[PDB]
């Protein structure tokens, strides 16, 4: 995260024109790395 | 569904605001029974249905 204020990560897009649907909920990623290392993720996804 | 019509100042006649409605159990019988909301002439849907 950027220091001090709200980060500038939303540089993927700059302008939004018209909007139809919105959905806010818990993050899609429940995996956490806070436990320890030596173990990697095996995230799998299918978008149909 | 109160905040889109029942509010402070309505939309401009020329510039009408659009509110999206999703993920709700909206019940329109309350408006049916509400003496304010008497105008309910549905053109092709049964008004109480």
């Amino acid at each position: 995260n950027n220091k001090s204020w709200m980060e500038s990560e939303f540089r993927v897009y700059s302008s939004a024109n018209n909007c139809t649907f919105e959905y806010v909920s818990q993050p899609f990623l429940m995996d956490l790395e806070g436990k320890q290392g030596n173990f990697k993720n095996l995230r799998e996804f299918v978008f149909k | 569904f109160d905040e889109v019509f029942n509010a402070t100042r309505f939309a401009s006649v020329y510039a009408w605001n659009r509110k999206r409605i999703s993920n709700c159990v909206a019940d329109y019988s309350v408006l049916y029974n509400l003496a304010p909301f008497f105008t309910f002439k549905c053109y092709g849907v049964s008004p109480t249905k």
